RNA sequence: CAAGGAACUCUGCAAAUUAACCCCGUAAGUUAGCGAGAAGGGGUGCUUAUGUAAAAGUAAGCCGCAGUGAAGAACGAGGGG
RNA sequence: UCUGAGAGUUUGAUCCUGGCUCAGGAUUAACGCUGGCGGCAUGCCUAAUACAUGCAAGUCGAUCGAAAGUAGUAAUACUUUAGAGGCGAACGGGUGAGUAACACGUAUCCAAUCUACCUUAUAAUGGGGGAUAACUAGUUGAAAGACUAGCUAAUACCGCAUAAGAACUUUGGUUCGCAUGAAUCAAAGUUGAAAGGACCUGCAAGGGUUCGUUAUUUGAUGAGGGUGCGCCAUAUCAGCUAGUUGGUGGGGUAACGGCCUACCAAGGCAAUGACGUGUAGCUAUGCUGAGAAGUAGAAUAGCCACAAUGGGACUGAGACACGGCCCAUACUCCUACGGGAGGCAGCAGUAGGGAAUUUUUCACAAUGAGCGAAAGCUUGAUGGAGCAAUGCCGCG
RNA sequence: UGUACCAUUUUGAAUAAGUGACGACUAACUAUGUGCCAGCAGUCGCGGUAAUACAUAGGUCGCAAGCGUUAUCCGGAUUUAUUGGGCGUAAAGCAAGCGCAGGCGGAUUGAAAAGUCUGGUGUUAAAGGCAGCUGCUUAACAGUUGUAUGCAUUGGAAAC
């Protein structure tokens, strides 16, 4: 079948002391409209470690958006390379 | 029976909440005013976007009172509370609308205008 | 409710319409959703330089034409072209 | 400053109301009953007034379709 | 003690309001200790059930104009010498 | 293939740093003087201040009873519409008050949605019942009306028989997915529809076209949600947030969701600027600049928000509804003093504010919309005509 | 709407010119009056009894059914300078140091491909923008065809 591909966001794990989730963060390069030099940002976007997954704290996770699950939660955690920490 | 310096309410839309009664009008002691009297009043609590302002010295007709008054046919009229409107000397209301309800004793001592800018007469 | 019609863009004592595919509930010299062709109603001939191939993606999807809109489509012959495409 | 469509208007709707108002409440008793003294014969009964109201609009027939999965859930955990 | 509420008097003198417990909330100023029980509010009776070692509390119900139903419980704010 | 002009001014005189002013365009412009006309376009920037008066959404007798008028000896023929019903009044028109955020622009995912009429395709459109408008009578009133009792009609309403397909489940297969999860069966259980109108033929019986209806199927348009990025000033605004963050079961919503609920926890955002203050509709674009960009968001066009102020809800495919409903506040007006009426930010116009910005106009003739088979009908949208050197262009 | 327009239709120059400036920037000067008075002014500045700067007049110049003045925006202004400025004596190097976060950063090899470059597709509504053409007596204007900018996805390049 053919079914649209869903945007994807390579982050890591800043915090996790709650039940099922994990606050990771998503780092970017946006060009600055005027002196044109790349800047980087930080986002902390949440999302829940419903199982098989777990990704602790330090641990670097790519990140595929889903439909909200609650406010201000709608990504989820996959594929976890260079597991540490 | 409102008396010298007693505080009532105003039942007009002009800016005064609080009205204190300074002189009984009519005669030399007279003690009280009952429904109809007229009196000197002086405003103490009003609002910004009112027509008097506090501190003026004005002339009122009482509408309401706690104590009631009797007529003739035995019927005993009684309000909850004392109420005047500020009127002019032409015996004219100064607001333009009139809250709650009014006596009839100010048809019989003209006041006519109040009657008809009043909700429900009683 | 796709409704191929007319949009007035000229001025004042000289109109110029341009047949076009738009809903029903947009108001007149608005947004519409594609361009078939222009019109002027003092051209002569050829007063209706139509295009003979969306519009028949149009009409096969259900649009509504007007009175005069369809009027257009018969000199060229365009209403044959649908009616036999239909059958 | 009134428009008879408008005034007419008014006037249908209350009638309307009133008649769509008794078609609800049955609705709200019969499931209530069904649900208190639970009892694969009622379930019948919910499905005939979900569906008749769905129908003529009466009710979102979204709702309808919700409360008969949902019912029709508690019946087969039960049995 | 009805209506008014300091109009009394040299002066709110005297009298009157508040008052116990529990739950909210609490400013300016300051020597940072206080101010402070600041100010301002709410609940209190009886029965059933749940709660506990006992409670307190919680939920439902009932009665009266009123439920620390009687006694004993701080009136307050602002400026100055 | 882009593409840029300078001068005056400090000193007794000179050079440099440096500020001020001018030569050029432009506007929803105003004022003074003057003033002939025509072709285009613009014209309350302020008080989202209050409004006299007259118009701005109705339509169908080919859905239905009745009534009225004209002809007719009668049977009946034609016309008209108060009312029931269907459809449209959520479009179109105006204003920018509010709003610093998914409001908007852009790209997107809706395995998390709706969609009346319209497109394609596919099954039915059988048979009953109970009511109420209009009308009559009585009470209450000047009238608006209101209350009470009887009488009727249907494509209004409510049952029943019937499911090609539907919806909800059950049984195991299929193809699988991006984690929840979708996709397809074969069998079964459970549940669920409606209405006829016009005309032609036919002795009749029956048959037929078309409009319309119920159940589906295809798309499309329109509506709704989420997300990445972009999108003001201010640190002489440093903490903010207790449904705020997460899970569980349940309820609700077209749908996902603390949207709501009970329990369990203590998190979330913030110096890469939270929060607060002030300001503002955003965008395509207008003017300017060689360019980078600065500036205003005229007209018009897309999207959002609003309708005296603040809330709630009915009807409906769609409203929490500019000229629908209910309540409160403010304001005005009428009365026979018991009661009521009202929303020009729709077209003109009035009062007021201002330095300042127009007909109390004509026609649906063209375009557009709503209803109708047509006749048509309704359209202050729209198209014209007034007014004004307001701007560009042209001629005297 | 008897409207645009047309015709050998009567009459006939008959029905029609204002405004700013004239010392310099800035094209264009004399007289009379006044005498630091009255007044002008965008800037420098004119007026104290011989004023081309004031008032009037004549002349002349810049515009024209418009002309000046006022208000606002942009340019000129490299005068917030990424393109595109400076800090010894003109405004500007903190009194100096230890320094986290941030910015920058030796040489070589490998991979990935986030920046960077390039090809394909989708989209960036219409009007406006620029070019061509048509139609109004040509223009203004209207229509017509062409004309980018960014974002997302996919396929490659590997120098920094
Ligand atoms: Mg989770
Ligand atoms: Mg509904
Ligand atoms: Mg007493
Ligand atoms: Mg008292
Ligand atoms: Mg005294
Ligand atoms: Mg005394
Ligand atoms: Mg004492
Ligand atoms: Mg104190
Ligand atoms: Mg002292
Ligand atoms: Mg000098
Ligand atoms: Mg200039
Ligand atoms: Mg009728
Ligand atoms: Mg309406
Ligand atoms: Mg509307
Ligand atoms: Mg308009
Ligand atoms: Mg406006
Ligand atoms: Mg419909
Ligand atoms: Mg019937
Ligand atoms: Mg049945
Ligand atoms: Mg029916
Ligand atoms: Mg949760
Ligand atoms: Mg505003
Ligand atoms: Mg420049
Ligand atoms: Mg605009
Ligand atoms: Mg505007
Ligand atoms: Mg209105
Ligand atoms: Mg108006
Ligand atoms: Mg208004
Ligand atoms: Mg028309
Ligand atoms: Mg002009
Ligand atoms: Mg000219
Ligand atoms: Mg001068
Ligand atoms: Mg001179
Ligand atoms: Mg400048
Ligand atoms: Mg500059
Ligand atoms: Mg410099
Ligand atoms: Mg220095
Ligand atoms: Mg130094
Ligand atoms: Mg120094
Ligand atoms: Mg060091
Ligand atoms: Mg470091
Ligand atoms: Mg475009
Ligand atoms: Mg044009």
């Amino acid at each position: 079948m053919k079914r649209n591909q869903r945007k994807v966001l390579i982050g890591i794990v800043k915090s996790t002391k709650n039940a099922k989730t994990a606050t990771v963060q998503v780092e970017s390069r946006f060009k600055h409209p005027l002196y044109h030099k790349s800047v980087v940002r930080h986002k902390k976007y949440q999302a829940h470690n419903e199982g098989e997954v777990l990704a602790k704290d330090g641990d670097k996770v790519q990140i595929v958006e889903t439909r909200p699950l609650s406010a201000t939660k709608r990504f989820r955690i996959a594929k976890i390379i260079e597991r540490a920490k | 029976m409102v008396s010298f310096m007693t505080r009532l309410n105003v039942a007009d839309n002009t800016g005064a909440k609080q009205v204190g009664i300074i002189k009984v009008l009519g005669s030399t002691r007279k003690r009280y005013a009952f429904l109809g009297d007229v009196v000197v009043v002086s405003v103490k609590d009003a609002i910004p976007s009112g027509m008097v302002k506090k501190g003026q010295v004005l002339r009122a007709v009482i509408v309401r009172t706690k104590k009631g008054q009797q007529r003739k046919d035995g019927t005993h009229l009684k309000f909850d509370d004392n109420a005047c409107v500020l009127i002019k000397e032409d015996k004219s209301p100064r607001g333009t609308r009139i809250f709650g309800p009014v006596a009839r004793e100010l048809r019989e001592r003209g006041y006519n205008k109040i009657l008809s800018l009043a909700v429900e007469v009683v | 409710m796709v409704k191929i019609r007319l949009m007035r863009m000229g001025r004042v004592h000289y109109p110029t319409y341009r047949i076009v595919a738009v809903d029903s509930r947009v108001k007149r010299d608005g947004k519409y959703i594609a361009l078939i062709g222009h019109l002027n109603p003092a051209l002569k001939e050829n007063k209706c330089k139509i295009d003979e191939a969306v519009a028949l993606e149009w009409l096969n999807k259900g649009a509504k034409p007007t009175d005069t809109v369809r009027s257009l489509f018969s000199q060229t012959g365009l209403w044959k072209k649908f009616v036999e495409s239909k059958k | 400053a009134n428009i008879k469509s408008n005034e007419k208007r008014l006037r249908q709707n209350i009638k309307r109301n009133l008649n769509n108002k008794g078609q609800k409440t049955k609705l709200k008793t019969n499931v209530k009953n069904f649900h208190k003294e639970i009892n694969l014969d009622n379930l019948g009964n919910v499905y005939s007034q979900a569906d008749r109201l769905a129908r003529k609009g009466i009710i979102s027939t979204n709702r309808a379709r919700r409360l008969k999965s949902r019912n029709v859930a508690v019946l087969n955990k039960t049995q």
